[PDB]
RNA sequence: AGUCGC
């Protein structure tokens, strides 16, 4: 049958599937073609249509099935890669620290599907049988698929540490003959990206084996994921005491410095920078203090978080969310900001009645100190709901006009 | 007699106005209920500033 | 140029892992309100008569 | 026959099975809620 | 055969209500299954088929009948005796596979009524009644024991029913759930590291990790293996405790002779072509 | 209704406790449909003689 | 409504048989056996009893789907011994545990307690 | 605090707010004014103050949390959610179900969902006491893990435990109302309640007429269904017009009596009898349905997390905790960071405190009791790990989970918009006169529309037989004649 | 509504001790100790008898307990 | 064909014709039957209002101004 | 119409 879902903004949204008859009263649908069609499951519905003769059975078998609709030539890079929650199972999973028994590996084997039947050699033959995580990683992969790079995430180092003779940093993706030699799979291989190993396997091997690829890669890692488990709570938004003095003392000096920034604004000592005018010279240098400010503390942030962390595990595989997000909930929210300039004075030259006239200061204007887990001050709640509308809306007034 | 005009329910025009929980409760009135919107043809139509 | 169809449906959508990518899973009632028009052949007319 | 009617407060029998005005007899009322059948009807407890 | 274990028991603590105790030298597969047995597989009796004569209550009719199919089940008679409906081959219910009750209540006082399950009434003999001092005017008395409260009513309600409570286990819905809670823990000084602590001194060590009685805290083991399971069985008081362990481990039994006998069935009859 | 983006669908400053900060649909009537505070009230109107 | 009545979760359909064997024919000598109408609680037991004996080369299970009752177990031996014999071998053998800890039990009990019944 | 003091003796005395206002303490201050104002925030800032800030203030705020608006204060924490975040709440708290009035037994209203077991939430706000909601609950307290367990949850679904729906939890009953009247109506046609018979009327559906009473509608208690017509309206229509004998049978009156497309299950409640404004006889009847939470069916956390219930697992195979308390809900981890909900992970760590203290938690948001690492602390006196996680045990293999997983209490709601209403096929259906095409709503049990957009989908995708079956031989298809010499149809 | 029989998480009974912890709040009002006292250890036992409200003695009050 | 303003089973003199309202068919009870041109009242059918607006009503391309009072609308 | 769903 094809399945669609409206609005139908390219191709990939409406592709042929092979009905699974189950109980209760839903369309499942297999997780990784979720993005193609942007859904969620957050409650959306899905129409199915049935053709109804041998010609068009056919035409839709041929032409519009969904291990057909895999590269998209919109943008000749795959549609659709490994998401969600497998996702952060399969980081998690071929780092070179995971070790598995003959029982684990055994029931892994089980549920992979193009399995040849011969269990492989474990890494690891004494003390005791070991499997290490990229080596079940090699069955999935099909015949000889062979990637190269592709590391590319935050570890090992914005290229020049590798080329300090490679001392096994452990993030480089190398796959040859299609078994995985080293290094952690995350967005950057297995994603929608255009260098990926999903798209080496398509047009490798062609897109049938592809298909059974994604099925099988999905089901494996899920099974491993429900012994190894994967959470998030308060423990994932907790630094320490040295990163939180630091992060207020940062944005104390932030703070004093504008003071004198504005200070030498009402002394007049200030003069504009060239092709400007005096507010909007105050305005470019008040904004560079204030992100420059934010981007530090967040910087700092990042560094702080230790390797277990949950939280940092989901950016850092590409799952949700990105580095920004950490930022705010560990260390400070940030500028809130309208049509991009700071929040306008709304009242007689103020912002809110509980501010003096007049107060540039970054407080009464926009700038909010605290982080999601502190809360946020009245005045700061108030002003991020400023900022949250902005988005509300633009998402209301951009849908219109893309879809004329 | 001129003509009949809604009752905002709940007002001191409504018979409701003056009762305590427990005639409100007896009329089968629940005591909770906020009130204020009209009763038209058996349609609880409430007015928007 | 585009109007309402016949042999179609509409439900809530839920994520189900152990499908393959290109199955989908379809309630019973739509699956016995749904009809498909098979044509009778010499052979697996003992299969249709059966059904 | 349908003669049954619990009032709108007295919660007597109508009584009424025929075309006459639905008015409870004695009770002014004349909402008359319906009784149930002597129909048996089953409830799993699940 | 030469390799199968040796499964011993050990009971540490026993009352009227739970069952505490640790098992030593099995599998945890073992340990796990039949703790999956307590909770479904123990069969017991509840009430399945609600029929209504009248309900002027201040409550809808499934309601009534909703909550009525969760009230306890003295079973310590063994089910045993009272066979299933399926198997059982009379026209749908009878004595032999089913248990008849009645209430019969109605609020005549200018006081609210509670209706509770004291008032529900067993036509079957005193060994299948509700949990409600049908035994005990217990010496250790809670001035209450009122089982359970099915209902509030007031002057000129009325609620007239009967009720047929059958066997039926865990598996198939909850109401038939033997357990109250069901408590399971091994291997608790992490010494397998099956769990990894970051920070590892943030954790409270549990009752059964006072084997260091050193804030040491979780010392390493890499030949190991899982061993010595603790248990704590809490019943619902549907059961007695220690009969509802001595049923699970005779339901698995039964459960997999019968595997074993379909396995059989397999090459017996209709003989297997494998070779 | 429908086609126009503007300025009135945006939380303005003058609302702080006179209109409750997020509470306005998520359609496209978002913003222009809006709901009263908690502590706000509404003036009944007097004669100014 | 979809939902099946809940007791046909653990009865065999009457058109349905509760074990059956097929080979696979990607390696010699191993087996597939399927078990319908049975869930975690049996299928896991019976992995953990077969992966114990050294005969043994690969014993896995697996639920096909979750909505589905039956599993299926892909078991391997040596040539030299049937891998169907090792199969029944560990149910019988899994039946005398649980039979000796059964007995252990009932007689825990009958140590020095009181208020057992 | 003298004015405090008869404020507290308003138990037993005429003492008011408005005595209050008449003292003159407090102002009332419209939009325009609240511009010249100079404003403190809170009595604590206009105390500390010395070269602080300034000292010139006029008014002062009885408190900032007021800023929100009704169904905002039912949300708790919300300075620690992402702003729009709060506006979806706001949307869906406004949504959920549970118990709408307490007289609502003798009410006809259309269409209502009402709720088992409502429970006020373990954290609440302090607003919260003035909306009565301890009296009307909307939803119940889960215990819930945000973990991955299954799979099953990704994207926005929820494993839920099925032992816990079957136990009772989050069952609800519906009520729908159908009305009728008998209307005088026309010249000399006339309507009717009374029980139709093959014999004597034009219609008879194929519906079971059976089902209704000898007074022409149905009784309380009957199971009723799909296809049963509740109830029995005729209308005598030809008077005898058609001069002559046109008698065989059926000809005296027409049936267009009310029957179920709505409610395709269900019992009779309640039928109620009596005459309505205009004097005619009239009904109205009501259905009571039971909704069991199924996988389709939308829930939400009080902090704008919306997810359906994507499978449900018996208590068996729930991940399970120490004493086994397993979980009723797990959330899936992905959803938490990429949203910035942080306020639902306080929310379950001041659950776990209040449920276990035995004390109904503070949630309001301005105050200076910094909260997070206060609450972490009560909850390591307890003995849990100080900061809420838990290890859980996998509920399959028994095995142990290796990382740990957060669970805790948090108020979460069964909405309105539920599977069983939405879900909709067809198969040949009625014809529309005006286009000779299938129907549009499912209440004239109609088709979905291909529309522009999903016409240029295939264009691009060049199946041309399959664009040409949906745009013509599956809805509309006709022949027509048309002379050669002229291109006119006619 | 009313008080539901067996906590829904566990599978404890519970209804049981809804009348004896009326009386105990008019008695001792420490709430912890009121439940302590009953027997609910466990929380999610707690929250059961914790979190619920008995509505039906509000309903109760319709004159009209024959419709 | 004007011989029927409801009688067309071809096999049997016609007993009664039954509407299948949902499946949008004529049946007859004692054969199989599908005699087909839907429609299951042309009253029900204008109802094509629903996601679209509805009480202003832009589908009303038929007003009916009580006609049975007067001698013609 | 409006409300509302994504
Ligand atoms: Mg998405
Ligand atoms: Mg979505
Ligand atoms: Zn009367
Ligand atoms: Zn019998
Ligand atoms: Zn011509
Ligand atoms: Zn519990
Ligand atoms: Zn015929």
């Amino acid at each position: 049958v094809i399945f669609n879902r409206q609005p139908t903004l390219h191709k990939m949204s409406m592709m042929g599937h092979r009905v699974r008859i189950l109980p209760w009263s839903t369309f499942r649908l297999n997780l990784s073609v979720t993005t193609p069609y942007n859904a969620d499951f957050d409650g959306d519905e899905m129409n199915l249509h049935l053709p109804q003769s041998l010609e068009t059975r056919a035409e839709i078998q041929e032409l519009a099935m969904v291990p057909r609709m895999i590269v998209t030539p919109q943008s000749n890079r795959p549609v659709m890669g490994i998401v969600q929650d497998t996702l952060t199972a399969v980081r998690k999973f071929t780092k070179r620290d995971v070790f598995l028994e003959r029982g684990e590996v055994m029931n892994l084997l089980m549920f992979l599907s193009t399995w040849d039947g011969k269990v492989p050699q474990p890494a690891i033959l004494k003390p005791r049988p070991l499997w290490t995580g990229k080596q079940i990683f090699s069955l999935i992969i099909p015949g000889h698929i062979n990637c190269i790079r592709t590391h590319s995430t935050h570890p090992d180092d914005e290229d020049s540490g590798p080329y300090k003779h490679i001392s096994p940093g452990d993030t480089k993706v190398v796959v040859e003959n299609g078994e995985l030699i080293m290094g952690i799979l995350c967005k950057k291989s297995l994603g929608t990206s255009a260098g990926s190993l999903v798209h080496i396997s398509y047009l490798e091997m062609g897109h049938d084996i592809t298909r059974l690829f994604y099925s099988n890669i999905q089901t494996v890692i899920n099974n491993w994921l429900l012994i190894e488990g994967h959470t998030i709570g308060i423990g994932d938004s907790i630094a320490d005491s040295k990163t939180y003095q630091d992060i207020q003392n940062t944005i104390k000096k932030a703070k004093q410095d504008v003071i004198e920034v504005i200070e030498k604004a009402h002394n007049n000592e200030l003069e504009p920078t060239p092709g400007n005018t005096l507010r909007q010279t105050f305005e470019n240098q008040v904004n560079r203090i204030l992100n420059d400010a934010r981007d530090k503390t967040g910087s700092s942030a990042q560094k702080s978080l230790s390797e277990y962390n949950n939280f940092k595990s989901m950016v850092v595989s590409g799952a949700k969310g990105s580095k920004i997000n950490i930022s705010q909930v560990i260390a400070v929210v940030g500028q809130q900001n309208v049509e991009g300039k700071r929040i306008p004075f709304g009242f007689k030259h103020r912002t809110l009645p509980h501010f003096i006239k007049d107060d540039y200061g970054p407080e009464s204007r926009g700038f909010v100190e605290n982080s999601y887990l502190a809360g946020l001050t009245p005045t700061e709640f108030f002003f991020h709901a400023m900022g949250g509308r902005e988005g509300l809306i633009d998402t209301a007034v951009k849908t219109a006009e893309t879809g004329y | 007699f001129i003509g009949k005009i809604p009752i905002m329910l709940r007002s001191t025009y409504c018979l409701l106005n003056g009762l305590t929980d427990r005639d409100l409760c007896e009329l089968n009135e629940c005591p909770l209920d906020p009130g204020g919107y009209f009763i038209i043809n058996g349609s609880e139509k409430v007015l928007i500033a | 140029m585009g109007k309402r169809v016949d042999f179609s449906a509409r439900t809530v959508i839920t994520p189900d892992p152990n499908l393959s990518i290109d199955q989908v899973g379809v309630p019973r009632s739509i699956a016995a309100n749904m009809t498909f028009a098979e044509i009778v052949t010499p052979f697996n007319i003992d299969r249709l008569q059966e059904l | 026959q349908p003669m049954i009617y619990i009032c709108g407060e007295c919660h007597t029998e109508n009584e009424i099975k025929s075309r006459d005005p639905i008015r409870c007899r004695e009770c002014g009322y004349r909402i008359m809620y319906k009784k149930r059948t002597k129909r048996l009807v089953v409830f799993d407890a699940r | 055969m030469p390799y199968a274990n040796q499964p011993t028991v050990r009971i540490t603590e026993l009352t009227d209500e739970n069952v505490k105790f640790i098992i030593e030298n099995t599998d945890l597969a073992v340990a796990n299954s039949i703790r999956r047995v307590f909770i479904a597989e123990v069969p017991i009796i509840a009430i399945d088929w609600v029929q209504i004569d009248a309900n002027s209550s201040v409550l809808h009719d499934e309601f009534i009948a909703h909550r009525l199919g969760l009230i306890p089940l003295i079973s310590d008679d063994i089910v045993d005796k009272l066979q299933y409906s399926r198997d059982c081959t009379c026209e749908e219910f009878c004595p032999e596979c089913s248990v008849e009750f009645t209430l019969d209540v109605r609020c005549n006082e200018d006081q609210t009524r509670h209706v509770t399950s004291r008032d529900l009434i067993s036509n079957s003999p005193r060994v299948i009644p509700v949990t409600s001092r049908n035994r005990d005017n217990d010496p250790n008395d809670y001035v209450e024991q009122d089982d359970i409260l099915i209902v509030k009513l007031r002057k000129g309600q009325e609620l007239r029913l009967r009720a047929y409570a059958k066997k039926g286990f865990g598996k198939e819905h909850a109401k038939w759930n033997p357990t109250a809670g069901v408590a399971f823990e091994y291997d608790p000084d992490n010494a397998l590291r099956h769990t990894v602590y970051p920070k590892p001194e943030e954790w409270p060590k549990s009752e059964y990790s006072e084997l260091d009685e050193d804030e040491s805290q979780a010392p390493y083991d890499p030949n190991g293996k899982p061993e010595r399971f603790y248990y704590n069985v809490e019943s619902c008081g549907s059961l007695r405790p220690e009969t509802i362990v001595l049923s699970a481990l005779s339901g698995l039994k039964k459960k997999l002779s019968d595997l074993q006998t379909q396995l059989s069935h397999e090459i017996q009859s209709d003989v297997l072509t494998i070779n | 209704r429908d086609g126009k983006l503007a300025k009135p669908r945006q939380l303005h400053n003058t609302l702080w406790g006179m209109v409750c900060p997020a509470e306005t649909p998520e359609g496209h009537a978002v913003g222009l449909v809006k709901n009263l505070a908690l502590m706000a009230y509404i003036s009944v109107g007097s004669q100014p003689s | 409504m979809n939902a099946p009545p809940a007791f046909e979760s653990f009865l065999l359909f009457e058109g349905e048989k509760k074990i059956t064997i097929n080979k696979d024919t990607k390696v010699p000598n191993a087996c597939l056996f399927t078990i319908n109408k049975e869930d975690h609680t049996l299928g896991n037991i019976i992995k953990s009893q077969l992966l114990k004996d050294p005969q043994v080369l690969f014993a896995g299970y697996k639920v096909p789907h979750p909505l589905e009752h039956k599993i299926i177990i892909r078991v391997q031996t040596t040539p030299d011994y049937s891998p169907q014999e090792a199969f029944t071998n560990a149910i019988t053998d899994l039946i005398s545990e649980l039979s000796l800890l059964e007995e252990r039990f009932r007689v825990a009990i009958k140590d020095k307690q009181e208020g057992i019944e | 605090k003298r004015h405090i003091d008869q404020l507290k003796e308003r138990e037993y005395n005429n003492y008011s707010w408005q005595d209050l206002v008449a003292s003159g303490v407090v102002e009332y201050i419209d939009t325009l004014e609240e511009e010249t104002v100079m404003l403190a925030m809170t009595p604590d800032d206009l105390q500390e103050k010395e070269v602080a800030y300034c000292s010139t203030y006029t008014h002062c705020e009885i408190h900032p949390s007021m800023i929100l608006g009704v169904c905002a204060s039912i949300i708790p924490f919300p300075d620690h959610n992402q702003s729009p975040r709060n506006t979806y709440q706001s949307a869906m708290g406004k949504q959920a179900m549970g118990v709408y009035i307490t007289n609502f037994h003798v009410r006809m209203d259309t269409l209502a969902h009402v709720l088992y077991y409502p429970q006020k939430p373990l954290v609440t706000t302090r607003s919260m006491e003035y909306l009565r909601f301890r009296e009307l609950p909307a939803g119940i307290n889960s215990i819930v893990a945000i973990a991955s367990y299954t799979g099953y949850n990704q994207e926005d679904s929820v494993i839920m435990n099925r032992s816990a729906v079957d136990r009772g939890f989050f069952r609800s009953v519906f009520y729908r109302s159908y009305k009728e009247q008998e209307s005088k109506k026309g010249f000399d046609q006339e309507e009717v309640f009374e029980k139709p018979t093959r014999e004597t009327c034009q219609g008879m559906r194929h519906a079971i007429y059976d089902k209704l009473d000898d007074d022409g509608l149905i009784a309380p208690g009957v199971r009723v269904s799909g296809d049963d017509v509740i109830i029995g309206k005729t209308v005598t229509l030809p008077e005898n017009e058609d001069e002559l004998e046109s008698t065989n049978r059926r000809y005296t009156k027409r049936d267009c009596s009310t029957f179920l497309r709505t409610s395709e299950t269900g019992i009779v409640d309640q039928v109620m009898v009596t005459l309505n404004q205009e004097g005619y006889k009239f009904c109205k009847i009501r259905v009571r349905s039971v909704r069991i939470p199924q996988i389709g069916d939308k829930f939400a956390s009080r902090h704008g997390q919306k997810g359906t219930c994507g499978i449900q697992y018996r208590q068996e195979d729930m991940p399970f905790t120490c004493e086994g308390i397993t979980p009723d809900i797990i959330i899936n981890p992905h959803a938490i960071p990429s949203r910035m909900t942080i306020g639902h992970l306080i929310e379950c760590l001041q659950g776990k405190v209040s449920a276990n203290k035995g004390e109904i938690g503070d949630a309001t948001p301005f105050n200076d009791a910094v909260n997070v690492q206060k609450i972490s602390n009560l909850l390591s006196d307890y003995g849990y790990h100080l900061r809420g996680n838990e290890v859980l045990y996998n509920g399959f293999t028994g095995r142990k989970i290796t990382s740990q997983i957060f669970i805790g209490p948090t108020y979460y709601q069964r909405l309105k918009h539920m599977v069983d209403d939405k879900i909709h096929s067809r198969a040949r259906g009625p014809i529309q006169i005006l286009n000779r095409q299938p129907m549009e709503g499912r209440s004239r049990d109609g088709g979905l529309r291909f529309g522009e957009m999903e016409r240029d989908c295939q264009i691009a995708h060049g199946a041309a037989q399959f664009l040409r079956e949906r745009l013509f031989e599956a809805s509309d298809p006709y022949q027509v004649h048309v002379c050669n010499l002229c291109g006119i149809m006619a | 509504m009313i008080i539901p029989v067996r906590c829904f998480t566990c599978g404890k009974i519970v209804g049981n001790k809804w009348e004896a912890y009326l009386g105990l709040l008019q008695a001792e009002y420490t709430e912890g100790d009121a439940l302590d006292a009953l027997g609910l250890k466990r929380y999610c036992c707690r929250r059961m008898l914790l979190a619920h409200v008995d509505l039906i003695e509000k309903l109760l009050n319709y004159a009209p307990l024959e419709k | 064909l004007d011989a029927l303003p409801r009688v067309t089973c071809p096999n049997h003199p016609d007993a009664i014709l039954v509407e299948d309202y949902r499946a949008g068919d004529m049946i007859c009870p004692e054969c199989g039957l599908v005699v087909g041109d839907r429609v299951i009242d042309v009253g029900s059918e204008w109802r094509t209002f629903s996601n679209d607006k509805a009480t202003k009503d832009p589908s009303r391309v038929g007003d009916s101004q009580n006609p049975l009072l007067s001698d013609g609308d």
